[PDB]
């Protein structure tokens, strides 16, 4: 669940507020269209992709569905007790976690106006 | 599906396209947390409620069922051609674009700043 994604993102980016992604470019949160402004913007699209890719398995829900996940030194690991479900969704978590950590964050594509940059 | 949602807001909202509410409130938009804003909020806000009840049933991902519907003259129909998803879906996004031509446009509502209105 969401709970945990803005666990592992306060892991492996201890240093931000999880706000700082949730309204962050075109992808990491409202808008979900067009093209990506920068490296971070670019973990989110690719998060998206990777939820709906998820959402396939029946009653699988991503922002829903809860997993095993742990976070020790920096080292996210989801563990081998998930399900199919519970095993991709947290594995994309994961990867954007990660992700953020290792792109470069801008304040000017933060809160942007997404009508004109975004179509 | 999403795409469709935006037909009705044009067949209800002629004057305003379709992101104006891609991010305005707290709810209208991905997400959604706090207390609505104001009216139009609100619609969203009920909206997301609506979404989450057609996502109990089996399969259906709202913002990509195709669903069955007509927009004459500023009239929503959704007509009885659709399954059950696509019969709620239809329903939840029928509802919305009435209820956002009801409501009144606050300009300082768009693109508002989450973390300090939505906790
Ligand atoms: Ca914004
Ligand atoms: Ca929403």
């Amino acid at each position: 669940n969401t709970y945990q994604f803005k666990n592992m993102i306060q892991c492996t980016v201890p240093k931000r507020s999880w706000w700082d992604f949730a309204d962050y470019g075109c992808y990491c949160g409202r808008g979900g269209s067009g093209t990506p402004i920068d490296d971070l913007d670019r973990c989110c699209q690719v998060h998206d992709n990777c939820y709906n890719s998820a959402r396939e398995q029946g009653g699988c829900r991503p922002k829903q569905k809860t997993y095993s996940y742990e976070c020790k030194a920096g080292t996210l690991s989801c563990s081998g007790s998930n399900n199919s479900c519970a095993a991709t969704v947290c594995d994309c978590d994961r990867l954007a976690a990660i992700c953020f950590a290792g792109a470069p964050y801008n304040d000017n594509n933060y809160n942007i106006d997404l009508k004109a940059r975004c179509q | 599906n999403r795409w469709q949602f935006k037909n009705m807001i044009s067949c209800t909202v002629p004057s305003r396209s379709w992101w104006d509410f891609a991010d305005y409130g707290c709810y209208c938009g991905r997400g959604g947390s706090g207390t609505p804003v104001d009216d139009l909020d609100r619609c969203c806000q009920v909206h997301d409620n609506c979404y989450n009840e057609a996502e109990k049933i089996s399969g259906c991902n709202p913002r990509f069922r195709t669903y069955s519907y007509e927009c004459t003259a500023g009239t929503l129909t959704c007509t009885g051609r659709n399954n059950a998803c696509a019969a709620s879906v239809c329903d939840c996004d029928r509802l919305a674009a009435i209820c956002f031509a009801g409501a009144p446009y606050n300009d300082n509502n768009y693109n508002i700043d989450l973390q300090a209105r939505c906790n």
